[PDB]
C-alpha cells in the first residue's frame, strides 16, 4: 500500500468561504433609495448554467447593507434593499454577504464602497 | 456472521460449504466447474482427506433440496509460507473430483486480474461477506446462509484506529481490514474460507476471503481477510497445473 | 492625480479616485472618519488579480481579495482551467471507463476487455455474456 | 517517499482546491475523494503539483461531506 494522508473532513455548503459582493446599482425615488447586489455566481452548475449563491442557498444567505456622523444597518432576504434617506444628502453603500446560521466563515467580506 | 441478513436462496450461489465426515468445517468460493477457493487454517487438523465434501446450492443446512450437489475434494492446495497456527498466507485452492453442474442456484465467483483488483476493485467501498457462521461471538451457528455488507480499509487506517492490544498478529500485505466495527459490528467463527464479494459495473468479483480476527464484532476491532489480489497469478498458475498424487499439496509462494 | 491647480478644486472621489487613481490621504481629505476610510481602502487598494488573465481555455475569471475564481468550460477543471479531462482516459481513472478490464498504452488510447464467459461490445467498454452461466452474475435476478 | 502533509481546504463559492505539502523529490502524487459511503474517486493522477481542483466532485452535492486523501508514489 503507498505511503497517504487523510484530510480534513469537508462539507461545501457550511464550509466554502463566501464571496466578495458587489453593487450593481443604486436609484432614487424621492426619499427612498433601492439598493440592488449583484448575484455572485458560483461554480454549481445546473445544466451547462453556474447558480448563483441565492440559488443554492436560497432563504438561509442574507445581505447586510452599510451606509452613512456613525453607520446605519439594513438587512434584505433578497438581493434589495429599500431605505430611507434625507434629501440632498449624498450617501456612500458597501454589502456583506451572511449566512446567519453558520458558525464558521458566517460572513463575507465587505464590497467596494459606492458613493452617490 | 454477526448482524447481517439471510441470503435469500439463490442470491448467493457461489457460496461453498465444507464438510469433514458430515461435520461443518469451513466455507468456500467457487471460481469455476472444478476449483474452490477456501482459507489454509481451516485444513490444519484434518487427518481424514477423504472425508472431505464440498456442497454446493445449500441454503439451509436443516432440508436437503434439490439444488443441493455433493463433490469429493480430489486436493488441497496451500502455500509452502503458510504456517498452521498462524494467521498470514491464508489460503486454499481445492480441486472438486467432478465439475459441478451450473444452475440458476450454482454459479461461479469471478476471479479477477491483478491490476483490476488492486487499481479499481479496492476502492469500492462495501463488499458482502457470507457464511454458515456464529451468530454471536459467545453463540450458535445459522441454518440459513448469512450475508453482510461490510467497508473496507486502508492498513493503516486499520492499525490507527483498531484498539491496541497485547498479543493481536500484525496486519501483513496479503491482509486487508472490515468491517466498520463499533462492536453491531462483522462475520465470525464458522465463516472462515468464505468469500467477500465486490460488485462493480454489473459484475461481482472474489477479493477477499474470511480469516480471522480478535473474536467477533469485532469493539474496537475489525475483521481481517486475505487479499486475493495478491495470489492471483499463483491460482492461475496451479489451475493449469498437473494433478498431483496426495491430497494435501504444498505448493511454493510465489 | 493632482496637477498644477487641481486640487483648487475641492475633494471628489469620480474625477480623483476614480477618472484617475488616488493615494491613502488623497482618502481622507475626503471619508474623514477611518472604520469608513479603511472600508473603502481595503477593495480599492487590492487590485484586479484577473489582470493577468490567468484563466485559460477560454474561463472567466472573478476577481476576489488578494486571490480569484476561475469559471471553467465544461472540459476543463484546475485553478485555472489548465487541465482537459479528455486526457485523463487512463485506466487509473474510473477503470477508464471499461466495464471490467482495462489496459493502458502508451503512445496510443486505453483499451478495454472483458472476463472469461464475456467478450467486448462495439461501443468499447461493455462486456456482454458469451455463455449461460458466466462468473459473477446472479441468475435468479437477471 | 514523504507522506503529505498540512493537508488544507481551499474553498470559495463551490470553487474547492486541495493543497497539500510538500514540493515533491523524485515522488508523484494521486488524490482520491469520496463520501462517508461512496466509492473512492481518484483525480490528479500523478501530479508534480501541490493542488489538486476537486470542485467538479463536490458539486455534484455541496451537502454531502467529503473525506480526501493523498497517496505519494515514488517517481
Ligand atoms: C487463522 C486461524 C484461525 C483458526 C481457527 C479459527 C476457528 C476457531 C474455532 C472455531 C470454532 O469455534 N468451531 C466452529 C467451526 C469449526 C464450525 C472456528 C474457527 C474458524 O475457522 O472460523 C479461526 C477463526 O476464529 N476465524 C475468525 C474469522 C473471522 C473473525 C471475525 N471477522 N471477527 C473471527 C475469527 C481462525
Ligand atoms: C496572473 O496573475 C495572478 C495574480 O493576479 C497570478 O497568481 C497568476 O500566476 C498570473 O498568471
Ligand atoms: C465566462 O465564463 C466561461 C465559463 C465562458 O462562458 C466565457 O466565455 C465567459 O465569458
Ligand atoms: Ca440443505
Ligand atoms: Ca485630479
Ligand atoms: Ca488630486
Ligand atoms: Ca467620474
Ligand atoms: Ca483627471
Ligand atoms: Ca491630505
Ligand atoms: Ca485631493
Ligand atoms: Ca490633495
Ligand atoms: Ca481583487
Amino acid at each position: 500500500e503507498p505511503l497517504y494522508e487523510n484530510s480534513p473532513e469537508f462539507t461545501p455548503y457550511l464550509e466554502t468561504n463566501l464571496g466578495q459582493p458587489t453593487i450593481q446599482s443604486f436609484e432614487q425615488v424621492g426619499t427612498k433609495v433601492n439598493v440592488t447586489v449583484e448575484d455572485e455566481r458560483t461554480l454549481v452548475r445546473r445544466n451547462n448554467t453556474f447558480l448563483s449563491l441565492r440559488d443554492v442557498f436560497g432563504k438561509d444567505l442574507i445581505y447586510t447593507l452599510y451606509y452613512w456622523s456613525g453607520k446605519k444597518t439594513a438587512k434584505t432576504n433578497t438581493n434589495e434593499f429599500l431605505i430611507d434617506v434625507d434629501k440632498g444628502e449624498n450617501y456612500c453603500f458597501s454589502v456583506q454577504a451572511v449566512i446567519p446560521s453558520r458558525t464558521v466563515n458566517r460572513k463575507s467580506t465587505d464590497s467596494p464602497v459606492e458613493c452617490m | 456472521i454477526v448482524g447481517g441478513k439471510v441470503c435469500p436462496k439463490g442470491e448467493c450461489p457461489w457460496q461453498v460449504l465444507l464438510l469433514v465426515n458430515g461435520a461443518q468445517l469451513c466455507g468456500g468460493t467457487l471460481i469455476n466447474t472444478i476449483w474452490v477457493v477456501s482459507a489454509a487454517h481451516c485444513f490444519d487438523k484434518i487427518k481424514n482427506w477423504r472425508n472431505l465434501i464440498a456442497v454446493l446450492g445449500e441454503h439451509d443446512l436443516s432440508e436437503h433440496d434439490g439444488d443441493e450437489q455433493s463433490r469429493r475434494v480430489a486436493q488441497v492446495i496451500i502455500p509452502s509460507t503458510y504456517v498452521p497456527g498462524t494467521t498470514n498466507h491464508d489460503i486454499a485452492l481445492l480441486r472438486l473430483h467432478q465439475p459441478v453442474v451450473l444452475t440458476d442456484h450454482v454459479v461461479p465467483l469471478c476471479l479477477p486480474e491483478r491490476t483490476f483488483s488492486e487499481r479499481t476493485l479496492a476502492f469500492v467501498r462495501f463488499s458482502l461477506v457470507s457464511g454458515w457462521g456464529q451468530l454471536l461471538d459467545r453463540g450458535a451457528t445459522a441454518l440459513e446462509l448469512m450475508v453482510l455488507n461490510v467497508p473496507r480499509l486502508m492498513t493503516q487506517d486499520c492499525l490507527q484506529q483498531s484498539r491496541k492490544v497485547g498479543d493481536s498478529p500484525n496486519i501483513t500485505e496479503y491482509m486487508f481490514c472490515a468491517g466498520y466495527s463499533d462492536g453491531s459490528k462483522d462475520s465470525c467463527k464458522g465463516d472462515s474460507g468464505g468469500p467477500h464479494a465486490t460488485h462493480y459495473r454489473g459484475t461481482w468479483y472474489l477479493t477477499g476471503i474470511v480469516s480471522w480476527g480478535q473474536g467477533c464484532a469485532t469493539v474496537g476491532h475489525f475483521g481481517v481477510y486475505t487479499r486475493v489480489s495478491q495470489y492471483i497469478e499463483w491460482l492461475q498458475k496451479l489451475m493449469r497445473s498437473e494433478p498431483r498424487p496426495g491430497v494435501l499439496l504444498r505448493a511454493p509462494f510465489p | 492625480a493632482n496637477a498644477f491647480l487641481e486640487e483648487l478644486r475641492p475633494g471628489s472621489l469620480e474625477r480623483e479616485c476614480k477618472e484617475e487613481q488616488c493615494s491613502f490621504e488623497e482618502a481622507r481629505e475626503i471619508f474623514k472618519d477611518a472604520e469608513r476610510t479603511k472600508l473603502f481602502w481595503i477593495s480599492y487598494s487590492d487590485g484586479d488579480q484577473c489582470a493577468s488573465s490567468p484563466c485559460q481555455n477560454g474561463g472567466s475569471c472573478k476577481d476576489q481579495l488578494q486571490s480569484y475564481i476561475c469559471f471553467c468550460l465544461p472540459a476543463f477543471e484546475g485553478r485555472n482551467c489548465e487541465t482537459h479531462k479528455d486526457d485523463q482516459l487512463i485506466c487509473v481513472n474510473e477503470n477508464g471507463g471499461c466495464e471490467q478490464y482495462c489496459s493502458d498504452h502508451t503512445g496510443t488510447k486505453r483499451s478495454c476487455r472483458c472476463h472469461e464467459g464475456y467478450s467486448l461490445l462495439a461501443d468499447g467498454v461493455s462486456c456482454t455474456p458469451t455463455v449461460e452461466y458466466p462468473c459473477g452474475k446472479i441468475p435468479i435476478l437477471e | 517517499t514523504v507522506a503529505a502533509y498540512n493537508l488544507t481546504w481551499k474553498s470559495t463559492n463551490f470553487k474547492t482546491i486541495l493543497e497539500w505539502e510538500p514540493k515533491p523529490v523524485n515522488q508523484v502524487y494521486t488524490v482520491q475523494i469520496s463520501t462517508k459511503s461512496g466509492d473512492w474517486k481518484s483525480k490528479c493522477f500523478y501530479t508534480t503539483d501541490t493542488e489538486c481542483d476537486l470542485t467538479d466532485e463536490i458539486v455534484k452535492d455541496v451537502k454531502q461531506t467529503y473525506l480526501a486523501r493523498v497517496f505519494s508514489y515514488p517517481a
